[PDB]
RNA sequence: UUAAUUGGAUUCAACGCCGGGAACCUCACCGGGGGCGACGGCAGGAUGAAGGCCAGGCUGAAGGUCUUGCCGGACGCGCCGAG
């Protein structure tokens, strides 16, 4: 079939809003707490994410609220690829 | 080369001595050609030189194959007591029914002896 | 027969029909003058099969 | 692997067997009883079994 | 103008027509095939097509060889051929005779555009490798 | 875009380049079908293993399997390690 990052084990959606500097990333999902990603060293190097990108990242079980951490991202043939499987709804993109 | 549980004539010694231990002498010499279904066609055309038919097998439906062809062919043959020097007479261990091989070489004495003793005994 | 299913076709011409007498590659095979060796051998093989470069 | 060599039609005091003999090999070597064809098993004859 | 003509000959005025007296009225391309022979696997369909005309075999034909050339035993029928992945079908109509079999099996689905992507120009090329 | 549209090369020094003008093969790619364990040991094996065919179904086509019964004369991936 595909192997798509889809959620496994307990992975989150990271579509971001504004990056606040220094690696912080303000995440929009459809849970609704405001959740801050940062990130790991292995992908700081050949990668290059910013805004728009729907991504895969990770939570905490700290406080469940300002959580989030990339793992992986995903490739322009993928993000709307994802769309009429309808894993993923836009509308959480657009409000 | 019925079952024992056919009681057709006796069997000697001398028979049993000087034609199965006639059998690794006479298959460093010649061809062995084992089995019981495998010579069958070879004595149909009457090829068999030393035929020695067996008494182990069982049941009694395909134990009776030469004595009622012997009527119709001349089969110098001898009766078998048993079936592990039978096997081991020549080639493997299995259970052995007729090592009936055609020259077997430097042992024709025990022919000349034994074949024509069995031949006017009884057929 | 299991001697009916992995043996080959005989072909008598395309790529592969013809591979280098000393590797055994289908394709840039030379057939000028007759001998069959590959772009590769030949050139690693030539100043013993008399050949010389002059120019 | 059991046994099957047998109604070779067989009796005491004489024996008509059953199937004959190969014409194309050597006799003894027996045919078949498809009941068309004496499909001579081995060899390919197909003489529509007398 | 309801009747099918191929050179002049109605259907079942050619229907009883011969093989080489057919030739005649075909183009080059088949004239030349029907001239070196049919291949074997044609003969093992040929053979399955009759059987299928007259009574028996009434079981849908199924083929790999799209190169067989349609002729007027096989108008009528419906058989299929293989279009790389399955077999589809194709009801044989006059007006068919002639051509080839898998030309009415197309095999590359329709093509329609997506939007382009990074790299389908010079200004989208370098401004996303870093 | 597609079932697959196989890969490597990206300034000079990647783009009629891989001697690459591919109908089968070449072929590494998608759909389908069938074969392959030198050698040591295990269930089993001359009451007959491995192993092979005229004819007919299944099949795109095939003793590849099954129907049918003929043959061949010793070994054995149905089991373990290895190769
Ligand atoms: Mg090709
Ligand atoms: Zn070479």
């Amino acid at each position: 079939v595909i192997r798509v990052p889809l959620p496994e084990g307990n992975q989150l959606f990271g579509v971001v809003e504004q990056a606040l500097g220094a690696g912080w990333m303000d995440v929009r999902c459809e849970d609704g707490k405001i959740r801050r990603c940062r990130i790991p060293g292995k992908l700081r190097r050949r990668v290059w994410i910013r805004v728009g990108d729907l991504v895969i990242v990770q939570p905490w079980p700290v406080q469940s609220d300002k959580r989030g951490d990339i793992v992986y991202r995903y490739t322009q043939t993928q993000v709307d690829w994802l769309l009429r499987k309808g894993k993923i709804t836009q509308e959480f993109l657009t409000g | 080369m019925a079952k024992p549980s056919y009681v057709k004539f006796e069997v000697p010694k001398e028979l049993a001595e000087k034609a199965l231990q006639a059998v690794e002498i006479a298959r460093d010499t010649g061809k062995i050609r084992k089995g019981t279904n495998e010579t069958t066609k070879a004595v149909e055309r009457g090829q068999a030189k030393l035929v020695i038919i067996a008494e182990d097998v069982d049941p009694e439906e395909i134990v009776a194959h030469l004595p009622p062809l012997c009527e119709e062919k001349e089969i110098p043959y001898i009766y078998v007591p048993s079936k592990k020097e039978l096997g081991a007479a020549a080639g493997i261990e299995v259970a052995a029914a007729s090592v009936a091989i055609i020259e077997p070489g430097k042992a024709r004495d025990l022919v000349e002896e034994i074949a024509m003793k069995v031949r006017e005994l009884m057929k | 027969a299991k001697a009916d299913y992995n043996k080959r076709k005989p072909r008598k011409f395309g790529k592969g029909a013809r591979r280098c007498i000393r590797c055994g590659q289908y394709g840039p095979i030379i057939r000028i003058h007759g001998l069959m060796l590959c772009r590769h051998c030949f050139r690693e093989v030539a100043p013993k099969l008399g050949f010389r470069k002059y120019e | 692997m059991g046994q099957k060599w047998k109604l070779y039609i067989v009796k005491d005091g004489k024996v008509i067997r059953k199937n004959k003999f190969c014409p194309r090999c050597g006799p003894g070597v027996f045919m078949a009883d498809h009941g068309d064809r004496w499909a001579c098993g081995r060899c390919g004859y197909t003489e529509w079994k007398k | 103008r309801k009747e099918f003509r191929y050179r002049g000959y109605t259907l079942e005025q050619l229907m009883n027509m011969s093989l080489e007296e057919l030739a005649k009225l075909l183009p080059a391309r088949q004239r030349r095939s029907l001239k070196r022979g049919l291949t074997p696997e044609q003969k093992k369909l040929l053979r399955k097509i009759r059987l299928a005309k007259k009574g028996k075999y009434n079981k849908p034909i199924r083929t790999h060889c799209r190169d067989m050339i349609v002729l007027p035993e096989m108008v009528g029928l419906t058989i299929y051929v293989h279009n790389g992945k399955e077999f589809v079908p194709v009801e044989i109509k006059p007006e068919m005779i002639g051509h080839y079999l898998g030309e009415f099996a197309p095999t590359r689905k329709r093509v329609q555009h997506g939007a382009p992507g990074i790299g389908a120009t010079r200004s989208s090329m370098f401004v996303a490798v870093k």
